[PDB]
């Protein structure tokens, strides 16, 4: 038996926390905290307050437009019956300009609501990132966050605006439904010949694994010296003790090598921004440099032989 | 071929409990391995029926 | 002629210059890696003098400087240790081979007991107040309503014995939590920590269990050299000490089962 | 050879089987008896892999055999088997392999539960290796189990089990539409951001710019407050990630689990239950 | 390994007894094993 | 001298209750496996129908 | 090797122990390595209805 | 060369625990799998059916 | 490393014979193997 | 030119224990890589069917 | 590697002749190979 | 750096030559390499 | 050769060290990629069978 620092057994309270003070020009902070309970029962209980700059206001104002553009547009795709609206919601969705008007602007009825909440969408991410940035520099700390977001914003760029643009088409860029955009994502390998046997999609799926893999480790790691304060990994990076300790030395013994505190967040970290990068990669080869991955794999020989068991005649060529 | 039995001394050196339970383990495991073996082999007693295969006593 | 396919696409050469930025990172961050316990410690440098110092491929990074906010200091990473004795002694002259505690396993400070040497110093808040200090010295923590105040419950050890009772409640002034539990000790009413980590509570009986040591070892909790506040160098010598139970105390910790 | 401050916590004890029997150390692995039979375990597992591309499909002289490393690939055996074990060079080899992968998963798992207990700290990495060791299992016991055969078990191949994994997924048409797999997907896609952001934080405050000395506790969550309003903390966002990847592989455990043995048809169509309630 | 030279001579005694006793046991299972179905 | 006559002082190298119980771990899984390796090959004596088929005897 | 009188010296060098339990392990992983190789190839010793058919001893 | 060294100073350089070691590993290493490389190519010696071909030398 | 060069002694002896005995019985089974079924 | 005028001291700038491990794994690697690249081209050694063809051309 | 000048020597010495003595098996095994089936 | 200057004339001494057996082991296989085996 | 004349305070104000290493990357860089780009167009030089085809130095 032990606590497993899973949930809080015993909580306490305080005043609320303004946060440390930002400098002049950084404006005041919003709104006044309040506790729950329960997200006590597993974490900070304080919730909030806010900062809400140009920046800040100017993003939420940008991504609330692009939210009702896409909304609005899905009630109007089952008639305005809310009922409707609620029955097929998950199926709902607002398709991009047709290829007929190509890069051109289209007409309401016809993907312009789209081009608008795609492009306010950007706008308002792009805003995030600046709010970030600032947020960030307000405390002196430095711009992990901001190179991420960056390449999480390259990947999305890369998706619903760059291939876009590269390839001459609206129709490419992926649609605001949850079951349409799945169905954007398959029919996104379908025409490209099956997007398994694009190498950077691989690599972005051993990233993507691999954030799954670190932080399971990291996180079960720093529970388990969390009885000697390594959650505190602030002062075991700068004072090392037997938190930190035991932590690299249980990997040591286990898997032969091992890290610190200190670097551990920077393998999790380069893991993560990764996946992004090379996804954002691997959307980019296709229709502008590769048309049929599964092909370009039997180019390069990867592609593995079975004996063929089951096999058809083409029609194509009688 | 040697002399000395005695071998009642192998609890002073292997604790009883955990042993018990070990066994206890190993034969419920041990169970199930066999059966599932002859129960996908021809030995098999129960895609039979007996005395007729019982959804084979109406075909409709 | 207008056909002839070039063997060579856009899709190799990036997945070219992907592996070899990887291998760059790949190396960098095993640098990053040996920034605390490197050179490693080997027969190896003992038997040449040292004339070995382990460090392996990549090698070492340029010190870094850590510069601690609050007339706090200044870290460096690497670092040049001064070594420390091991309390205890081979399992076998072997190399590889284990080594068994010196004296009582729970008092050596060798294996689950071990522990380093961090500041003699308090971490500090945001402010410069003692981080981690009593709910007696942070008069404005209160228990979290609809939760057993810890203050009272009775501590009981590992086999049942009670070791003590609850005297107070020390919390973090930076990120306001129960980060230890205070102990009026039965056996001889000294106030010890008592980690969170370690202790269980029974809020339906207001006990507060812990497997970790005995009842007994309570008596033997490293103590703190100020009843209002703590360093960082008695927080691992807290904890550190209720860990070794986990393997010493009892006769039947050291495994095996089988 | 040890780390600079190893030697103090290489304590005798701890072990669940073995004592001091195997109780060393080599290099920096911990050895430990479970270590021994890892060892065995594995080492008969690559060596019956390369034995396998070694002899191909069709034979070591026939076209199919290879070394490519791409292209090895070691696959189940037919239906037709059964739950039976099946000849040696007829998916046999498949099968002895995965026991031997199962049992060195299984004594990899038990020698990190050794070192929790020579090392005195919780016992939660081995936990949660459990996890994957579980997702393996239904991947190549449960799920072919329930399903009356072994051969519904993925290949050990590289781009061939990646094959398999997109003929089984397109059976159902439209994957995606599973529910499971849109669970597992949300935990993948949202651990991978919680990571980016701890990653983040401990960078952006143990570094800080030049000119502003290591940053505190109350930077960390006023940044986050700062940003969304809300800062879980440093305790517990060790907390989350730990619950988000786990729960990843939990989800695709089940999002398979059920794609068989519970569910044929394909999988857009279990939404229908949504579209039928007596409410449209 | 908290062994006398002569308490190894004793387990050893034992050990060797009950070994060759399961090697004895092997054969015979061996035998009717080969008897009623040689095997080479 | 000779040897086997000094071979006993084994057990001053390995620890003797500890080497029986890897001795009795490896017996158990070898001993699967080699009932495996046999039911693997055509020696099998389970789905061979002995003395008459069972897979038959379930449907006539 | 070490074949020059003076190679017992090796175990200055080497450890007995460790050795020890390497060359146990690697010989009892080769020993099955290598056998299911033979296993595998025509050399096949199971499957080959030695020394009379068993599967015309239950089946058809 | 009909020399076989110059100066032995290489064990002052190199730990010849360290080498010894590395040589045994890496050596079985090879051997393991230069034998797989050459039975998997027409310098097979198992699959040859060596000297008369067994899989009919007998019964099938 | 734990022995001395006299102990480093001891130890080989036994160690020689018994891979010795260890090789009697591969060699031995590999006659065996030899005539029941040549290979080469 | 093309002389070197003092090509020791290298070993005062170079730690030589480091250099010669780090030419002999350079080299085995390299080694392996080279030879497993001539195995795959047209320049391959091995399936050549030397000096007779050993499958179903073999005595067997 | 803190062994002294005369037991580099020897080591040398010992491990040479080693050396040499797999070589030699290794020749052996190659030789007879080459007799029994010719690769190149 | 952890030499003296005579034993980096004595460690550059026996490397070159140690270095140029090497070279002569390759050039000596390459030579028989192209002798069979010529690729251009 | 600033050229003139105190465009010398620049390093008064950017490091030259990592001005230096900056510079060296950043062509180092450059290079691969235009290399690449004129890989991909009309001045590629190496699958162009220039000025004679190599795989039509015999067949493939
Ligand atoms: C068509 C191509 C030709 C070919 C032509 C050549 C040519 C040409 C060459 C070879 C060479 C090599 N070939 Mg060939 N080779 C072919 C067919 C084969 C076949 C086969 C299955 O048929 C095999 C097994 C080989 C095998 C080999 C190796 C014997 C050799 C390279 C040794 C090496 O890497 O140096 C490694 C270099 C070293 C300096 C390492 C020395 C060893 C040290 C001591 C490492 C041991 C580990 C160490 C002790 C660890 C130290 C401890 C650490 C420091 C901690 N060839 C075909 C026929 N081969 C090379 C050769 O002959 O040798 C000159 C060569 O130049
Ligand atoms: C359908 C069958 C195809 C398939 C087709 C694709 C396609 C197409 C893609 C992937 C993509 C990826 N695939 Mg896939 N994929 C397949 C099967 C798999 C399997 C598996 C076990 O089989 C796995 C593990 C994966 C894994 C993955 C991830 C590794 C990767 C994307 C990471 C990610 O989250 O980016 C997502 C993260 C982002 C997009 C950034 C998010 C940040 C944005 C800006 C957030 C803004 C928030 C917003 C403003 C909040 C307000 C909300 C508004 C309402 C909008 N695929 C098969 C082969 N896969 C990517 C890829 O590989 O491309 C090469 C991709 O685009
Ligand atoms: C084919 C087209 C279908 C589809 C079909 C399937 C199918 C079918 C499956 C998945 C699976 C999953 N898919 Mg999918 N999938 C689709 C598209 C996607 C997309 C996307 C963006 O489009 C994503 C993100 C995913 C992602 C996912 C996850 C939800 C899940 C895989 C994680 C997992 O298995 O954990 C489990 C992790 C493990 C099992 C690893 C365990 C580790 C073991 C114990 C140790 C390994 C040791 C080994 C020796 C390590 C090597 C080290 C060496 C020693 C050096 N899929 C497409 C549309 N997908 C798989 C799943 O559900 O998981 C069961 C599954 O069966
Ligand atoms: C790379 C492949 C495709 C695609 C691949 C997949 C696959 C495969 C899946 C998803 C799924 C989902 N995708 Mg996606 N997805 C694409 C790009 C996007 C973009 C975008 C603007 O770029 C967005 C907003 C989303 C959004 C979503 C999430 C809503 C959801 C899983 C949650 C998660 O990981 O959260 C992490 C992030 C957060 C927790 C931050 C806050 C979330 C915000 C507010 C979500 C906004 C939209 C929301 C759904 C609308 C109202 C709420 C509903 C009641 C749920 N995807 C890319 C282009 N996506 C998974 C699913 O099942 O659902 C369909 C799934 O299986
Ligand atoms: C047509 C091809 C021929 C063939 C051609 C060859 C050729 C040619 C060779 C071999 C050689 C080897 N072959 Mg063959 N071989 C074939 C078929 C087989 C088959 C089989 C199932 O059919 C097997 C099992 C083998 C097995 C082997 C190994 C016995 C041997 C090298 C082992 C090694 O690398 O160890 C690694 C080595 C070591 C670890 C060092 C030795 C061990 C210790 C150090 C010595 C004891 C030292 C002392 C006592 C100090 C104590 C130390 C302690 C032991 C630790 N061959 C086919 C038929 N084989 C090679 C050989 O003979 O090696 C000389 C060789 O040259
Ligand atoms: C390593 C790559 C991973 C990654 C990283 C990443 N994501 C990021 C970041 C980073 C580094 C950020 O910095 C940023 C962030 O803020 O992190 C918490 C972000 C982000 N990750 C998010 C989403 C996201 N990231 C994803 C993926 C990933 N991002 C990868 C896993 C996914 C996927 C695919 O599952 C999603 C869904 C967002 C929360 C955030 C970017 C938020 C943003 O850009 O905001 C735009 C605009 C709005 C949210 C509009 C405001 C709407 C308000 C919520 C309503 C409030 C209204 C209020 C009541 C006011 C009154 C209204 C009046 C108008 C009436
Ligand atoms: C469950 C949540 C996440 C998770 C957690 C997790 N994994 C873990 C751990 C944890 C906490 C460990 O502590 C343990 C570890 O050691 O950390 C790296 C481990 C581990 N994570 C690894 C793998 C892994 N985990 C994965 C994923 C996940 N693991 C989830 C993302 C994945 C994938 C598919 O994304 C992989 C590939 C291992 C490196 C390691 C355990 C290593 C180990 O067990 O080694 C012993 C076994 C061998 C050395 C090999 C045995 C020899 C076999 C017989 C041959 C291989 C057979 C295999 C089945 C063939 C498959 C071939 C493929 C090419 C298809
Ligand atoms: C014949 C015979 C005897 C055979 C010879 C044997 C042979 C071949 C010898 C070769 C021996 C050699 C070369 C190697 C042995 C190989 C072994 C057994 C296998 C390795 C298996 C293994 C698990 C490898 C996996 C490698 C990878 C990349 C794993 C993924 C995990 C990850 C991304 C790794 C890096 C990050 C790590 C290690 C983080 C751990 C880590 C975490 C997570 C913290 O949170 C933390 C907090 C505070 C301080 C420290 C840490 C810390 O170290
Ligand atoms: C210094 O450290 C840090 C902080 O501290 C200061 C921070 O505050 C921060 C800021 C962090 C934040 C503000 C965190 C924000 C959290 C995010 C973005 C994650 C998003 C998650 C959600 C919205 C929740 C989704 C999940 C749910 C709603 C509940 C779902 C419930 C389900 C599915 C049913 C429950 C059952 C299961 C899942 C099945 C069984 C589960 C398992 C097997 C998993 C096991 C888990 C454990 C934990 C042992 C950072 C980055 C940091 O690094
Ligand atoms: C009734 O409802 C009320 C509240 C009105 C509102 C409700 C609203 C709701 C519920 C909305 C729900 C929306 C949902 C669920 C949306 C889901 C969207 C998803 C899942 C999208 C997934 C992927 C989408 C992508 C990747 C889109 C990418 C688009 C891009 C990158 C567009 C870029 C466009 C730009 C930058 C435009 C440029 C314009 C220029 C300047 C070039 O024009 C000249
Ligand atoms: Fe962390
Ligand atoms: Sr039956
Ligand atoms: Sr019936
Ligand atoms: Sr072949
Ligand atoms: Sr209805
Ligand atoms: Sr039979
Ligand atoms: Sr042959
Ligand atoms: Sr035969
Ligand atoms: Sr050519």
């Amino acid at each position: 038996p032990e606590y497993q620092n899973i949930f809080t057994a015993v909580q306490v309270r305080a005043p609320a926390y303004p946060g440390v003070p930002l400098p002049k020009g950084n404006l005041p902070r919003i709104g006044r905290p309040i506790f729950s309970y329960w997200l006590g029962k597993i974490g900070d209980a304080q919730i909030g307050p806010i900062y809400l700059g140009l920046t800040g206001t100017l993003s939420i104002f940008f991504g609330l437009v692009a939210i009702s553009i896409i909304g609005f547009n899905m009630l109007a795709s089952v008639h305005w019956d809310v009922f409707q609206f609620l029955k097929h919601f998950f199926w709902l969705g607002l398709e991009p300009p047709p290829p007929q008007y190509g890069l051109r602007i289209p007409p309401l009825s016809e993907g312009g609501w789209w081009l608008m909440a795609g492009l306010f969408l950007t706008l308002s991410i792009l805003l995030w990132w600046v709010r970030t940035y600032k947020r960030a520099e307000a405390l002196g700390m430095s711009q992990h966050l901001s190179w991420a977001f960056a390449a999480a914003i390259f990947f999305y760029l890369v998706l619903g605006f760059i291939r876009p643009v590269m390839m001459g088409s609206w129709a490419k860029a992926v649609p605001f439904g949850i079951f349409p955009h799945l169905d954007w994502t398959a029919a996104f390998s379908i025409r490209y010949g099956n997007l398994y046997y694009n190498p950077f999609h691989m690599l972005s799926i051993a990233f993507l694994y691999g954030s799954a893999l670190l932080f399971a480790m990291h996180g079960a790691t720093i529970l388990s010296v969390s009885r000697f304060g390594g959650d505190r990994e602030i002062d075991q990076i700068t004072h090392r003790g037997t938190a930190a300790e035991r932590a690299a030395l249980f990997w040591r013994w286990t898997m032969g090598f091992n890290v610190t505190m200190e670097s551990i967040h920077r393998w999790a970290w380069w893991c993560a921004v990764l996946t992004v990068i090379t996804a954002g990669i691997g959307i980019l080869l296709s229709g502008t440099v590769v048309d049929n991955w599964y092909l370009w794999a039997v180019k390069h020989g990867m592609a593995p032989a079975y004996p063929e068991v089951v096999t058809a005649v083409n029609p194509y060529e009688t | 071929f040697t002399m000395n039995a005695n071998l009642y001394k192998i609890w002073l050196i292997l604790d009883p409990r955990r042993v018990l339970v070990s066994i206890v383990a190993f034969q419920i495991v041990l169970g199930l391995l066999i059966h599932m073996i002859v129960l996908s082999t021809d030995l098999n007693w129960l895609d039979d029926n007996i005395p007729v295969s019982y959804q084979a006593l109406g075909k409709k | 002629s207008a056909g002839i396919t070039h063997y060579i696409d856009a899709a190799q050469i990036t997945i070219w210059a992907f592996w070899l930025f990887f291998f760059g990172l790949i190396i960098y961050l095993r640098r990053e890696d040996k920034r605390e316990g490197y050179p490693l410690d080997s027969d190896r440098t003992e038997r040449s003098g040292g004339r070995v110092k382990v460090v392996g491929f990549p090698d070492l990074p340029d010190p870094k400087t850590f510069v601690l906010p609050h007339n706090g200091g200044t870290v460096v990473a690497p670092r040049v240790e001064a070594p420390v004795a091991v309390n205890a002694t081979p399992f076998s002259p072997a190399p590889g081979s284990p080594l068994v505690p010196n004296g009582d396993p729970m008092l050596s400070g060798f294996g689950p007991a071990a522990s380093p040497d961090r500041p003699k110093h308090c971490d500090l808040t945001f402010e410069g107040l003692p981080k981690i200090v009593p709910m007696r010295v942070a008069k404005e923590f209160s228990i979290a309503e609809g939760d057993p105040d810890p203050r009272g419950m009775t501590v009981v050890g590992l086999d049942g014995e009670v070791a003590g009772t609850v005297s107070d409640v020390w919390v973090d002034r930076s990120e306001p939590q129960i980060r230890y539990l205070e102990v009026e000790v039965a056996a001889n009413k000294k106030k010890v920590l008592l980690p969170i980590g370690f202790s269980r509570f029974d809020k339906k009986a207001r006990k507060v269990k812990v497997d970790a040591i005995k009842a007994a070892h309570f008596a033997n909790v490293p103590t703190l050299s100020n009843p209002d506040q703590v360093t960082l160098y008695e927080e691992d010598k807290v904890c550190a000490y209720y860990a070794g139970g986990k393997l010493y105390a009892t006769a039947e910790r050291a495994g095996p089962l089988l | 050879a040890m780390l600079s401050f190893e030697k103090k916590y290489r304590v005798r004890g701890g072990t669940l089987i073995g004592g001091d029997l195997f109780d060393f150390w080599v290099g920096p692995f911990y050895v430990g008896f479970f270590g021994v039979v890892g060892f065995c375990f594995t080492l008969l597992g690559v060596l019956l892999i390369v034995w396998g591309a070694t002899i191909g499909p069709t034979g070591p002289t026939s076209d199919l055999q290879t070394y490519n490393l791409w292209r090895i690939s070691i696959a189940p055996p037919d239906l037709s088997y059964g739950l039976r074990m099946a000849p040696l060079t007829e998916g046999g080899l498949w099968q002895i392999i995965t026991i031997c992968a199962a049992g060195a998963f299984i004594s990899w798992a038990l020698r990190e539960v050794e070192i929790c207990r020579k090392l005195g700290i919780g016992f939660h990495v081995p936990f949660a290796f459990s996890f994957a060791i579980g997702a393996y299992l239904v991947l190549v016991f449960v799920r072919p189990l329930l399903m009356g055969a072994w051969g519904h078990g993925f290949p050990y191949g590289i781009l061939s089990h990646l094959d398999w994994v997109s003929n089984v997924g397109y059976q159902f048409l439209h994957f995606h539409y599973n529910p499971a797999h849109m669970l597992a997907i949300s935990f993948f896609f949202t651990n991978c951001l919680a990571l980016s952001m701890h990653g983040s934080l401990i960078l952006s405050v143990t570094n800080p710019q030049k000119g502003e000395p290591v940053k505190t506790s109350e930077h960390e969550n006023t940044f986050f407050r700062d940003i969304v309003g809300y800062s879980i903390g440093a305790l517990a966002i060790h907390r989350l990630g730990l619950f988000l990847a786990l729960s990843a592989a939990f989800w695709s455990a089940v999002c398979i689990l059920i794609s068989g043995p519970f569910w044929t048809r394909g999988w857009p169509e279990w939404w229908n239950w949504w579209l039928e309630l007596p409410l449209w | 390994t908290g062994l006398t030279d002569d308490e190894a001579k004793e387990f050893h005694a034992i050990f060797m007894q009950s070994m060759y006793a399961w090697f004895g046991l092997v054969v015979i299972a061996h035998l009717l094993a080969w008897l009623y179905r040689p095997w080479l």
